């Protein structure tokens, strides 16, 4: 094992991290990268045509991170910008009026849940197809969003260095957003309130501590 | 004689001479017991604290006997029906006798020195957890047999921020 | 076996349990035959169940002693009011269909499940080479979907609840 | 594969074709499972009959409950008015300890998987040519019959 890697400068990192994958600093004290995580019971495994273990872990990291990135804004938005203009002529019985994120899950029509689940299933069926058909040449991410060659309504083009910089930004935001989403969820659970109704009271003053006011007459 | 698990706090700690001569197979069997007992103790200490705040909300018997209701500690073995214990022990035996629900990707391939250090650490943490379990059940049974005895209140005397 | 039909693009060849591994040819034929039989049965059962739940019932569905068609319920519990002898007659008819008619009674075996009685063709050589494969696929897959759907309907009927779309 | 187990009107009886591929180890494992299930089944059948007759051990099982107080049948282990869970757990532990420390092969008698001589036997030595075969066809056979019988008893006592 290599010794003294950036991050954990008094520790060690496995030899499998190397360079390659963007975002690599050497943070891997336990392992998880020297084990066949993409070969044991994988039903879509293809001998001599699949990806490596660390790339599989990167795929998992990207998935968890993108979900968390969406989830943070999902937690914050309805409480601060107001609810969706929906619920009109829907007979929802103020379903969308609720702003506590842990309460809205018990008041939405089942059609919304099933639509979300179906959309996710479709997206990742496409992802599975791409993974199988791309062989042992995996560009990571895939799913064909806005890059030349795939779907690209805005026709985004980037120089290779710009593409690498975008990849680095994406991975950093993914990690930070995972931490933030975890924190927001458990804060809201323990406090029993959304983030805005928990932070706004602690902005100016408590009611029992503020002074009565100014009553001194003027002109005397 | 001299194997993994010897640390400077003591030097051999074999007062009763339970090893003496024996044989290699007997010592290997002893070590395998020391590990299994230690891992079980670690898991038990960890799982004696978790139900104090969380509790999966499923029904052991459909209709009654929700996990939200059964008491925590040594009073659970009386509440849970015998069939549940039988099924759990059967599942553990399925895990142990066969290789089911076990994956060979957790063994890892660490270098020799890292492996030795981690094995010693595993043994030490297990050995601490065994005595932890001893105090835990001592206090629980003493308080349950006659309330008020051992005037400290609540399960888990340490970590008072739970209550 | 990794190239036969049923390897739809979405997932490709899919054998998680890996029961095929080493096999001859009777095993694959038997598996395909039973899969196709289950698919056809489930398609018919699902269509019947959905049309009965839709609300339209046969005016001629009445049985002995009147037993107006509107009295008959739906579901496994809702099927416990038909006369015993009528159900025995239905079972005897289906068993007869399994003993005769529903087999290859000519000796032509272009593929498993191509009974056709060698006499009731509705136009087969008209289709192109690829159209045969497409129709055999579109069939099998809809059979698989019907199998899963009817199992879900039967399970949730006894479990108790409110499935979307369908009232329940 | 024609060995002990195919006789009595119907010969090799494998309607579902489990042994279409077959192996020596697979057949040995299946035979051992069948034999163990059969032995346990006949012992349980005898025990259920004898406790149905009315006989009971003297004394008390738990703290203040005689052996003759517990119900007869399934209700003994599960349901209201059953044996205390502690006693059942300890009896199960005793059964497990005896199973894992008593009836294993610690000497090397081998022969058939399921032989637990360990040097202790009565007559399985002097006799040799064929009494082994017909006796084994009995041991297993009776096991099958008693297995069906105990299953039927459980069915009846659950539905009756
Ligand atoms: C602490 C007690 C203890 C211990 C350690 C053992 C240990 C062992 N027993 Mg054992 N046994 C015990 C008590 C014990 N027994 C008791 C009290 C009985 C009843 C008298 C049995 C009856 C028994 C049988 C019949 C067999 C064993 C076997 C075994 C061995 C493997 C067990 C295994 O793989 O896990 C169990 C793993 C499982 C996955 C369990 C499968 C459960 C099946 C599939 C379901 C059975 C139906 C269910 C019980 C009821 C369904 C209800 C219905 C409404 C659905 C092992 C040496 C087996 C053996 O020797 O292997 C060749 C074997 O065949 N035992
Ligand atoms: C279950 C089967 C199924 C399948 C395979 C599909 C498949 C499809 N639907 Mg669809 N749909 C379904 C059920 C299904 N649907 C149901 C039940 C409804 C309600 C009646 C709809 C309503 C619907 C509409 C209205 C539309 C589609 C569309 C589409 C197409 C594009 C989907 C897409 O990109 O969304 C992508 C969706 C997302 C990326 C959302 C993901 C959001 C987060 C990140 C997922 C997080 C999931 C979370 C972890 C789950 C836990 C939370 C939960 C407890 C709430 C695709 C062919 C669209 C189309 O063009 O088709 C014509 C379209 O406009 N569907
Ligand atoms: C000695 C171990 C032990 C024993 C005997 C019990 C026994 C019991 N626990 Mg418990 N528990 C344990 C450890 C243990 N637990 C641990 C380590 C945790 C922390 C996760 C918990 C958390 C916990 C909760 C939150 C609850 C219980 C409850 C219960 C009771 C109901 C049975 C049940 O659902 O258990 C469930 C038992 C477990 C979940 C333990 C699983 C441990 C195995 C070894 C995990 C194996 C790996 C796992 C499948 C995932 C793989 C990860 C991968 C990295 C390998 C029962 C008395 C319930 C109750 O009513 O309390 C009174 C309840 O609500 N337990
Ligand atoms: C499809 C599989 C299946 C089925 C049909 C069942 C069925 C049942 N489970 Mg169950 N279970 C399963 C899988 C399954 N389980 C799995 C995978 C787990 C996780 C390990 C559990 C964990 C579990 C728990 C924790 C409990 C149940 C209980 C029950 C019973 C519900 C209450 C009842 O009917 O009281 C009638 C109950 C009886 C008449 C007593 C049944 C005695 C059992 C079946 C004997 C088991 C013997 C064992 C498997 C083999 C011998 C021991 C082995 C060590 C050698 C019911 C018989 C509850 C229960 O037993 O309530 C009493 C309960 O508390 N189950
Ligand atoms: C059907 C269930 C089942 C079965 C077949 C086994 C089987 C075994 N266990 Mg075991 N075990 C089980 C459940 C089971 N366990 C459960 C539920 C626990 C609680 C966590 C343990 C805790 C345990 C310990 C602590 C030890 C064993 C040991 C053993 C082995 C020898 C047992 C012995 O000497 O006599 C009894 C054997 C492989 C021993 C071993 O392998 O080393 C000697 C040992 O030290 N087991
Ligand atoms: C009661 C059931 C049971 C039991 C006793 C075990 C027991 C075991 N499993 Mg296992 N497993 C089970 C069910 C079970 N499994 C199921 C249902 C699955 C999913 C199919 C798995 C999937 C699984 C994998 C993938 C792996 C194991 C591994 C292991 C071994 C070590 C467990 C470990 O390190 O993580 C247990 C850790 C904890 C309990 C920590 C809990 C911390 C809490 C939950 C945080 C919150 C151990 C023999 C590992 C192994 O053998 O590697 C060598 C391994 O790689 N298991
Ligand atoms: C698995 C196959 C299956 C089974 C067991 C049944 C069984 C039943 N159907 Mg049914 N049905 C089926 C397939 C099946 N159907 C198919 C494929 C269709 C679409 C053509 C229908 C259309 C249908 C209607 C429209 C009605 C029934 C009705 C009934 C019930 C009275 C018998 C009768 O009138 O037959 C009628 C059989 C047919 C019309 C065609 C069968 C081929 C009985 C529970 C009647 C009933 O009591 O409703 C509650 C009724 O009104 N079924
Ligand atoms: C599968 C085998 C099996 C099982 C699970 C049981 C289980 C039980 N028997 Mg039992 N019994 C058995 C075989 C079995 N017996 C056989 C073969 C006989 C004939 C000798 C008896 C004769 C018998 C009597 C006379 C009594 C029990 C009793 C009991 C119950 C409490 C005492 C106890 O734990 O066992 C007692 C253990 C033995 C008698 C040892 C048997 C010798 C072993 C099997 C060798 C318990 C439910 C008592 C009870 O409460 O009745 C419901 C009781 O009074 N049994
Ligand atoms: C149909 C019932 C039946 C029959 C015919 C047998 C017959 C036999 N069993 Mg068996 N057994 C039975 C039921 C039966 N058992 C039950 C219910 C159990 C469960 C408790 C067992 C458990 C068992 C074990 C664990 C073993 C045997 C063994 C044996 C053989 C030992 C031969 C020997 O030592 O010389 C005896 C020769 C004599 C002349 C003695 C005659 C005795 C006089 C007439 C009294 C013997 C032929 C042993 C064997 O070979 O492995 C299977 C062995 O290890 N039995
Ligand atoms: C030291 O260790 O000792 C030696 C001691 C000793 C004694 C020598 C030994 C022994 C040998 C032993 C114990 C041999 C035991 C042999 C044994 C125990 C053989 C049982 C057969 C049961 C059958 C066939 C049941 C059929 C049951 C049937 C066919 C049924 O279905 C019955 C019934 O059920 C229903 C369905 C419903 C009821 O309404 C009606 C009927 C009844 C129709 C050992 C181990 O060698 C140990």
């Amino acid at each position: 094992w290599n010794e003294a890697p950036r991050a954990l400068p008094f520790g060690s990192a496995p030899p499998t991290l190397d360079g390659s994958l963007v975002g690599d600093v050497g943070f891997d004290p336990i392992g998880f990268s020297t084990a066949p995580f993409a070969s044991f019971n994988n039903p879509i495994y293809q001998e001599g045509n699949f990806m490596t273990d660390v790339q599989w872990l990167r795929e998992a990291e990207l998935t968890h991170g993108r979900i968390a990135q969406l989830a943070v804004v999902g937690f914050i938005w309805p409480a601060l910008f107001g609810t969706f203009p929906g619920n009109e002529n829907f007979g929802g019985a103020d379903a969308y009026s609720y702003v506590n994120p842990l309460e809205a899950i018990n008041h939405i029509p089942s059609l919304a849940i099933y639509q979300i689940v179906g959309g996710m299933a479709w997206v990742e069926y496409q992802r599975v197809q791409r993974i199988k058909e791309q062989g042992k040449d995996r560009i990571s991410g895939d799913i064909g969003l806005a890059y030349p060659g795939g779907w690209n309504p805005f026709n985004i083009n980037y120089s290779p260095e710009e593409y690498a910089e975008k990849q680095l930004q994406e991975i950093k935001h993914c990690r930070l957003a995972m931490l933030g989403a975890f924190g927001l969820f458990f804060q809201a659970l323990n406090s029993g309130e959304d983030i805005v109704s928990q932070l706004s009271p602690a902005f100016a003053a408590p009611e029992y501590a503020a002074k009565a006011g100014y009553f001194l007459p003027q002109g005397i | 004689e001299n194997e993994i698990g010897v640390l400077p706090p003591t030097g051999f700690f074999d007062p009763a001479g339970l090893s003496d001569g024996i044989s290699q197979e007997k010592f290997d069997s002893y070590r395998l017991a020391e590990l299994k007992h230690g891992r079980a103790a670690m898991l038990a200490v960890l799982g004696y604290v978790a139900p104090e705040t969380y509790r999966f909300g499923y029904d052991l018997i459909p209709g009654e006997l929700s996990t939200n209701d059964i008491p925590n500690g040594v009073a659970a073995i009386k509440a849970i029906p015998f069939g549940g214990w039988a099924q759990m022990i059967a599942f553990v035996g399925c895990v142990e006798t066969y290789g089911w629900f076990t994956s060979p990707t957790g063994v890892l391939d660490l270098p020799d020195d890292i492996l030795a250090k981690r094995q010693t650490a595993e043994l030490q943490h297990g050995r601490l957890a065994m005595l932890a379990f001893l105090e835990l059940i001592r206090h629980d049974s003493q308080n349950l047999a006659q309330p008020g005895f051992d005037g400290l209140d609540n399960l888990i005397t340490g970590l008072p921020f739970l209550y | 076996f990794e190239n036969e039909l049923g390897a739809q693009p979405p997932l490709g060849f899919f054998d998680p349990l890996g029961m095929l591994d080493e096999a001859g040819q009777a095993r694959f034929d038997r598996l395909r035959y039973v899969e196709l039989k289950h698919g056809r049965i489930c398609q018919l059962a699902f269509l019947g169940n959905i049309i009965t739940r839709a609300g339209i019932h046969l005016p001629g569905a009445i049985s002995l002693d009147g037993t107006k068609f509107s009295d008959i319920g739906n579901g496994w519990a809702g099927s416990f009011e038909v006369p015993k002898d009528g159900a025995l007659q239905i079972l005897f008819f289906v068993g007869f269909l399994e003993l005769f008619v529903m087999k290859d009674v000519t000796g032509e075996g272009e593929f498993v499940g191509d009974f056709r009685n060698g006499a009731l063709d509705f136009g087969w050589d008209s289709f192109s080479e690829e159209t045969k494969l497409q129709k055999r696929a579109i069939e099998l897959n809809n059979g698989r979907a019907a199998m899963m759907g009817i199992l879900g309907l039967m399970v949730h009927e006894q479990l108790g609840g409110e499935l979307p779309i369908v009232g329940q | 594969e024609s060995e002990i187990g195919a006789q009595a009107p119907l010969g090799f009886w494998d309607p579902l074709g489990f042994l279409d591929r077959a192996d020596q180890e697979t057949f040995d494992r299946l035979r051992y499972v069948e034999l163990k299930h059969g032995r346990i089944a006949q012992l349980a059948f005898v025990g259920n009959l004898i406790t149905r007759a009315g006989y009971h051990l003297p004394g008390d099982i738990s703290l203040g409950r005689a052996f003759a107080d517990v119900p007869n049948g399934i209700a003994a282990i599960n349901g209201p008015d059953a044996i205390s869970t502690a006693a059942l757990l300890q009896t199960l532990a005793f059964i497990g300890f005896l199973e894992t420390r008593v009836m294993i092969d610690a000497t090397g008698e081998s022969q058939f998987r399921g032989d637990f001589r360990n040097g202790f036997d009565f007559g399985w030595d002097k006799q040799s040519p064929e009494w082994q075969t017909n006796k084994r066809a009995i041991e297993l056979n009776q096991g099958r019959a008693a297995m069906m019988g105990i299953l039927g008893l459980m069915m009846h006592e659950q539905v009756g």
